[PDB]
């Protein structure tokens, strides 16, 4: 909730692709639960995460183009980019601590 | 340091829960409940419910689920959204470890319910995400006017099946058999769109593995049941894995008397229903049924667990 | 001269015996039900429900019936407006007679609730629809602003003190215990009121006779349960006896395992827990629950009774 | 539904207290279950008993002049009437045969 970008189709190959620095992108949709499901841990994460990574949301209900560029035909998935480039990507659900454990197994 | 304690703590945010929820709220008995990850239950991954008695018609299990958590917090559950990673059953309070903090208890009621149950195909691991998907009414908008496969031969995956069937083009619906198990309302709507509609039944046959590239799932081998080596190519943009479930009691790993994964429970027609191997410690919804398992049957069970719990709890306060 | 054949006959037109219609409907198992006297149940009695996971707000007992019964109709459950007063079990298909006809059916599924209790008082018999009442919801009308009086101590005799209050000008609740067995936030609602409003309470005491004149009841006499030669006047117009419900078991009587009333069920964590001694007879609600009777619970075993009356169906089918 | 005279307050003793002949009083109320719950074995009553009674239901949702001077404190309540004579009376609901064991026991 202090970092969280409600990116957009057209903000993202300038905000992420190209951003030297860790971004988090959870993809989500409207009509998927687990997808909104992610965004509160997001946040718990946000402060925690302050300077190593900057949490960044992106509703493919509303921005078609980028979900299909990166082949991820499920949501939630969450793509942990480094220099506007996948480093890493997580699918489903899941809880802060698995979250945290994916964050500091490869944001570090 | 700040360990938050409370009489009675509820696990999980399903049918089974928020009914334990609310009527142990109404017993004054201040329930603290976690949601875990899954907030709502399965429910919240279908859409139409019909079978909620007393709700005809449009009802879908993100609304029942919504209005229950309205429900449960109108009468002041304390909801907490959290899930729980490793709890203590031998020492009284019950300690319950959790990653926004660490719950005690006097009383524990476990409505864990029950996680998607996979085959275990690498290769149906390696398109988790790219083609591979649990949920339909998640997934089912990357299918539009595409093939797409649906796995299982339970209410699930008909429904999936039913579901997909306005989305992509074709539905082929694999299974280990001639027959189904989902209920024949269903069956029945499943042959006429099999008859006359877009569904393909893909029956004898089992998912061999999963094939595809970088950009995803391209199609699946499937097996068939009654000729060990026939095995049959079928050329598909992505599938839906619906083969049931498993109760959600890996946390309670060797503390419960466990049986094929479910709680046992005491069952029987004369109270403390819900009774686990642990007094004090309560278990309602399908983490305790390995039958009915529908979430009208859940609310039922959830329910006499948070009396249960206070007829426990009473106790407690009796003897004292 | 006219008998009516189904494989399905199901007992009752409360949560549970509608809950187990839309449930065999969905098993095209062509159900029959029947109402009985009493059609929607219970819950017609009431007024506002509190406790039905997914209805925080405005439900009540009637309208939530209203639903139900459109609900088993809607997956076209035939209903009949009839109540049975004889059965035979011992022979197959079952023989169950009613005020319009003779029934047979391959299952049975038994919702046949319960009914109000009685005091067994010749004043309590003399004084009926002229001063002692069974439903505040019916008579509670005919005495706007003036004395009453209700005696019990579960949730309905304490829900009927609380709705009451609202309507005569006070309201006195008789009770043996000095303490209630109904849900503890009512019981604050009641305390509540005991205090800043019209409700007054006399615990520990048992009505020994309703006085009044050949116009009505006028006052009501009650003794101390602590002080066996004690008494007590009570100048009141209205009485209204809410001491709980016996199981609709009389017409089974010696037709199969009664235990006080309430048909024993083989129950346990294996299925088929809703079986009766008799197989193929299955019972749900409150008919076989003597520990929850909760409107949720009704529904859950209801919709078990269903499940378990496919399951036995489906045998039946084989072996033909 | 064409025989159960739907009486109305004023127009009461005009019909069941004068007009000859055994006339069964039927009070009820859209707000009592019970009380509509007797309407269908009445209308099997007026048919299964005709020529030998007559089925009068009198409302007092808003009708309430009437119940009082009987001393009806309670509904549904069935009143025989016999020319402005109670016969006999039944208080609290009951089946088909329940009514017909009364209507029987009772009329000659
Ligand atoms: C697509 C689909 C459709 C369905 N449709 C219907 C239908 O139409 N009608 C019907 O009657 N039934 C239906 N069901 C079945 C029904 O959903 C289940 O019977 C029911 O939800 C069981 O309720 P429950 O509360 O016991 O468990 P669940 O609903 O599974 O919920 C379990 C809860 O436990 C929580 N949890 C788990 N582990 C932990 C932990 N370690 N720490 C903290 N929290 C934890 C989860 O977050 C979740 O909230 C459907 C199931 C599926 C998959
Ligand atoms: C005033 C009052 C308020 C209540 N409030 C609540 C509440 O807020 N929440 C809650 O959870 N619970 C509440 N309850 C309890 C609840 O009503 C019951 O636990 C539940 O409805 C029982 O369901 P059932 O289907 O088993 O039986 P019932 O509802 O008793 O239904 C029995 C059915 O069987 C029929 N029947 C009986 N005998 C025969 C026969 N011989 N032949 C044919 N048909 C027959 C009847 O006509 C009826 O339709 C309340 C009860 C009362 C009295
Ligand atoms: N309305 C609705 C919608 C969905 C679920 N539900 C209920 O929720 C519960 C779970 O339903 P569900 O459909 O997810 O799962 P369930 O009813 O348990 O049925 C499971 C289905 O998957 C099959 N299966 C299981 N393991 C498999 C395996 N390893 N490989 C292949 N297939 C497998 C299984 O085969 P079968 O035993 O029939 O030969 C069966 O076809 C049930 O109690 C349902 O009644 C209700
Ligand atoms: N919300 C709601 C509202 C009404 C009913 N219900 C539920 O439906 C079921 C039945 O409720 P109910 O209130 O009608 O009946 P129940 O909960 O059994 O309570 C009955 C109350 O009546 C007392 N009683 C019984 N027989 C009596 C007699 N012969 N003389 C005097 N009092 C008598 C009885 O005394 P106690 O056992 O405490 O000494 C008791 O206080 C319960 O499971 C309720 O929780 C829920």
């Amino acid at each position: 909730s202090d970092k969280i970008i409600h990116l957009t189709d057209d903000s993202f190959d300038t905000d992420v692709l190209k951003a030297d620095g860790a971004i988090l992108v959870d993809f989500w949709a409207e009509w998927c639960g687990p997808s909104k499901m992610i965004a509160p841990i997001l946040d718990e994460i946000a402060d925690e995460y302050q300077g190593k990574l900057t949490v960044a949301k992106l509703n493919i209900d509303q921005n078609p183009g980028t979900a299909p560029k990166y082949g991820i035909r499920g949501i939630p998935t969450l793509l942990l980019f480094k220099n506007g480039e996948v480093a890493a990507t997580k699918v489903g659900a899941l809880s802060k601590g698995q979250l945290k454990e994916f964050l500091d197994a490869n944001l570090a | 340091g700040t360990t938050k304690h409370s009489k009675l703590l509820i696990l999980g945010s399903g049918p089974a829960g928020y009914t334990a929820a609310v009527y142990a709220a109404r017993a004054n008995l201040q329930p603290v409940l976690i949601t875990g990850m899954e907030k709502g239950g399965q429910l919240t991954t279908t859409t139409e419910v019909e079978n909620w008695p007393g709700d005809p018609n449009d009802l879908t299990g993100p609304l029942l689920m919504e209005r229950m958590h309205e429900h449960a917090t109108k009468f002041e559950t304390e909801i907490i959204f959290d899930h729980i990673n490793k709890v203590d059953l031998q020492n009284r309070p019950f300690r319950l470890n959790g990653d926004n903090g660490e719950y005690t208890c006097d009383a524990l009621i476990i409505a864990t319910g029950a996680s998607a149950r996979y085959l275990g195909l690498p290769s149906e691991e390696a398109f988790k995400g790219r083609g591979v998907s649990a949920s339909a009414t998640c997934d089912g908008f990357f299918y539009r006017n595409q093939k797409v496969a649906v796995i299982g031969g339970g209410n699930t995956a008909v429904e999936e099946a039913l579901y997909l069937s306005n989305i992509a083009s074709e539905v082929h619906l694999i299974h280990r058999r001639d027959g189904f198990r989902a209920e024949k309302i269903l069956i029945k709507r499943l042959m006429d769109k099999v008859e006359n509609g877009n569904i393909i039944l893909h029956t004898n046959r089992t998912l061999e593995e999963v094939t595809g590239d970088q950009m995803g799932v391209t199609g699946v081998r499937l097996r068939d049941t009654q000729n060990s080596d026939n095995i049959e190519s079928l050329d598909v943009a992505g599938l839906f894995v619906a083969i049931g479930h498993s109760p959600n009691t890996a946390i309670f790993e060797g503390q419960l008397e466990l049986e094929n994964g479910y709680i046992k429970v005491q069952s029987g027609i004369h109270g403390n229903a819900t009774q686990t191997s642990i007094p004090g410690v309560f278990a309602a919804g399908d983490v305790m049924d390995h039958i009915y398992r529908q979430a009208i049957t859940s609310a039922g069970t959830g329910c006499m667990a948070a009396l249960d719990a206070e007829r426990y709890l009473d106790g407690l306060a009796d003897a004292k």
